[PDB]
Order: C-alpha cells, then structure tokens, then sequence
C-alpha cells in the first residue's frame, strides 16, 4: 500500500490500489469492515488528494508552454499587418503584451525567424515565390532583428572578402558570399 | 471530457461508419477508441506527440504495412487511411480470438511478444493479478462500449469486498483537476495611420 | 552458492521470513526527467536569385 | 532504528533496517505482530517516502546538467552549419531556445571553444 502510494502518476496508483483491494478479497471473504479496508479506504483518499496536487502542476505547465505559442501568435501578426503596408514595429521590444503572453524575448523573435523561415521552405511553390516571400519579411524586418542578423553574416563576409582582396591584391578562388549577395541583389 | 461525451454534436465522425462496415468493426468501440487515443484533438501533443486520431507510434506505424515514410516524416498523418487501418486491425484481432470477444483484442493497446503474449495468457485463465496496470485500466476504461464474456469479472475485480465492484480511475479521479489561468485572447496592435 | 537460502532468510520480519532487497522494497518509485534531447532546429536564409 | 532513518542513501537504510530486523528475531522468536515490529514497518514505509524524496533531487540535477549538453550540442550544431556554407548567426544571443536548453549564456560558448579546441587537439 505505501509503494502504491509513492507512485508519480496516480492514475497507475488507483490501479495498483485495485489490484490489492482484489488481493485483498481472498483473506477477507465477506462485508464487514475491517482494519485493513480501512488501510484501502484512506489510500484512495490520499490517492484522490495526489491527483489534486498534480493536476496543479500539469495546468501550470501548460500554461507555460501555452503562453510562448500566443507570443509567436502575436508576432506572426505583428509582422503580417507590417507587409500588409500599415505602420506597426516589428521590434520585440514593441509589442503588445497581455496576461496571456507576459514579456517579449530575444530568443522569443529568434524562434519565430526559424520558424517562419522553416514554413517558407516546406511551401509547394517556385522558388521564386519564396524568395519574395523571404525578401518580403527582411524588409518588414527591424534595425536589429533576427532576418536582418541571419543575413548580415552574408554581408561581412562579402565586405571581408573584398577588403582582404584588396590587401593582398588578388581575389581568392571562392567568394560565395560576394556571389549569393549579388545573386539577391539581382 | 467527462463520460465521454457518447451523445455529444459527433464531430467529424464521417470516417467511422464507412471503417466499421468495411472491416467489420462496431461503429462504438472505434470511436471509444479514438476518442481515449487522442480526444478528436487536433494536436494531440506528447512525448510522441501523433495528431492524427489514432496515436500510434513509429514502430507500429511502420509494423501496420503502410507507406508511413512518406509526407511530414510520417504519413498516418491524413485521418482516412490512419483510422481504415486501425480499423482493420482492429477488426483482424477481434476475428481471431475465438468469436467476438472485443476486451482480448485489446492487445491493440499491449501487442503480442515478450510483454502482450503473458497477459492475453493471463486473461484467457481470467487471472486479471498479471495482467499491467496500463491494461487492466485501458479495458477498464472501454466497459461500457464492448461485447465480452469476460466484462462482468473484469469489473468485480478491485471491489472493496467480493461482491464490490472496482473502481476506474476515470471515475475514481472524475471532477479533480485545475483550469489553464492562460489564454488564447491576444492582444491587438493599432497601426498609426494617418490620412492628410 | 551453499548460502544462497541463509542469506535470502536474513533480515525477515519473523524467523520464518525472507529479507526484502532493496531493488524490491524501493521499486517503482521515482520520477522522470523533464528535459529530452529534442533540440531546436535553425534554419539558413536561403535565396537564390 | 531513528538514526537507520536519517541517513542520507535510503538503500543504506533499507539494508541497515534489514539489519535490525535480522537481530530482532533472535529476542522475539515467533509470528506474532509485537509493538517493536510495528517499529521496523513504519520505518520502512518512512524509507520508502525518504526514497521518493530522494529520486525528486536526483532527477532534478540530472536535467540541469543535461540542460548544458544540450545547449552545447546546439552550439555545435550552429558552427556546422556555418562552416558547411549556410547563413546564420553563431553568436549565443541568436541560439535557438526551447525548453530542453534554457537561456544561452557566454560562459556557454566559452567552455564550447575550450571542449572544441580540445577535440581538434585530440585528433590523429
């Protein structure tokens, strides 16, 4: 009964109590009450308070998780009305906050660029689209903003490459991001 | 979810009837058993975490005979073919447990092998002490909706005396729990916009 | 092992017991970890004009 | 028996409770439930809550630790996409964050240098 009651799940701790009130059943073969139904009894209560306790944490948990989904929610919209031509900011820092997101986060927009960028690519379209698709949200994108940081590697390392060119006097084999920076620019 | 909802507007049932007169399944225990799977919850998140209606896994998945290597890294992702085969399954083991014993094919819920094979053993000796807990509460759960012989031992087993019933722990538990203080209501943004 | 059935008879409740190893008496209790191996995914920006 | 309870390993207690219960049967030779057997029950059913007490912390620092593992995995993960051609940021304000890796700290990114450099120092 007490290894039955030091379960984490008391959905398996009911059923372990059933297992022993049967058990139970076979020493005890008639209706009266007993010391040790009275053990069974006070097991099931213990065991109905445990789900209480319990059911606190799963609620809690999922409000955790459920508070990160309004947050990406609220700034998928955010970056809609902005492409749509309405004057919003796009920065983290400036959007609207209510009990049911708390506070913005630099990771909050981090995983929101993944994702949107992620979305993009698992679209069925040509791949022209989704290069508008995706130049679309680096203009919509703010000053420090996880798009603008993504393609800001492209843009020091191309800018390194021509000044390194220059120091030595000739250009390497490989440019790559000269090319793809040029290839966006077209 | 409370009782299970059997009278409830029946959302999205288009499937079951059609899987059921296919394979030969009652129309209830299909959607008992899709309902306990996942709840008809679109998301139907876990360590797992299979939206379809059927919760499967991957080994099952690839076990059933499908083309699951195919779409969104699974494909028992599209509810029809997911529920048919289920269905089938369903239907496959019924048929071969002599008749239409319809709580020993609840092996659905354990399988056969090194850990289903002793307790379908145990249930066909009637001994419900061997049998797991996740099993004994699986069927449990499923006594309202199925056919047996064994449904009148099963739920006399547990009782506080010997001729108590025992209790499942969805009625044990029914009412205990704690409402999500978060939710889906966003806050909106208002553009400045200015016409001159 | 000769003691094989001295040693399993050892540390009973009553002379006529058997000791509980604790492999036995503590089993089944314990909690799972909360933190998988499931990391989060990064994605390129990609666009090849 | 009491200080059988407060030690800090429960399987130590479970074993020193077998012990006691070993020498009682030698002073009370039969079946019968004695006030003193009473004793070594409760004691063990406190060395099985002791027990579940017990797993709580353990599990507990084990997802720390592996919250670190996984934060150093993403880093790496990050500068092999990186290297291998692609466009993203290494900084470790720009990791990607879930609920197995936490916030992303410097001292992060410091130890991956340090266990990187190692590795490639290590290399035949």
């Amino acid at each position: 009964i007490n290894s039955a009651l030091n379960q984490e799940d008391p959905r398996t701790a009911w059923e372990m109590l059933q297992g022993i009130k049967a058990e139970l059943d076979k020493v005890q073969p008639d209706e009266q009450m007993t010391p040790q139904r009275e053990w069974l009894i006070s097991a099931q209560e213990q065991v109905q308070n445990q789900m209480n306790a319990w059911t606190k944490a799963q609620a809690k948990a999922l409000d955790d998780s459920m508070k990160s989904m309004n947050k990406l929610d609220v700034i998928d919209k955010q970056f809609q009305k902005r492409i749509n031509g309405e004057w919003v900011s796009t920065d983290f820092k400036d959007m609207p906050v209510n009990e049911n997101t708390g506070e913005f986060k630099h990771s909050d927009m981090v995983n929101y660029a993944n994702k949107k960028l992620a979305e993009i690519d698992s679209m069925d379209i040509p791949d022209g689209a989704k290069d508008a698709m995706k130049l679309k949200y680096l203009q919509a994108d703010s000053k420090d903003g996880a798009f603008r940081t993504a393609i800001g590697t492209m843009v020091t390392d191309a800018g390194q490459e021509w000044s390194a060119a220059v120091i030595n006097g000739k250009l390497p084999e490989r440019t790559p991001a000269m090319d793809a920076l040029r290839r966006i620019r077209n | 979810m409370d009782k299970y909802d059997k009278n409830v507007p029946s959302d999205y049932d288009g499937l079951f009837q059609k899987a059921a007169d296919a394979n030969g399944v009652s129309y209830d225990l299909l959607r008992k058993v899709a309902w306990t799977e996942s709840r008809f919850v679109p998301t139907a998140k876990s360590k797992t975490g299979p939206l379809g209606m059927m919760q499967f896994t991957k080994a099952t998945a690839k076990a059933l005979g499908l083309r699951v290597t195919d779409g969104p890294d699974d494909d028992r992702l599209n509810p029809e073919l997911a529920i048919n085969a289920a269905a089938k399954q369903l239907a496959g083991l019924v048929g071969k447990f002599d008749g239409d014993e319809l709580k020993a094919a609840l092996a659905y819920n354990q399988g056969e092998g090194r850990l289903g094979n002793p307790q379908l053993e145990a249930y066909s000796k009637g001994d419900f002490a061997s049998i797991s807990e996740e099993g004994r509460n699986y069927m449990r759960n499923l006594l309202d909706v199925a056919k047996s012989p064994m449904a009148g031992q099963l739920e006399t087993f547990g009782g506080i005396t010997p001729k108590g019933k025992g209790i499942p722990a969805e009625v044990g538990l029914a009412g205990i729990g704690h409402k999500q203080k978060v939710t889906q209501e966003l806050p909106e943004s208002t553009s400045f916009d200015v016409k001159g």
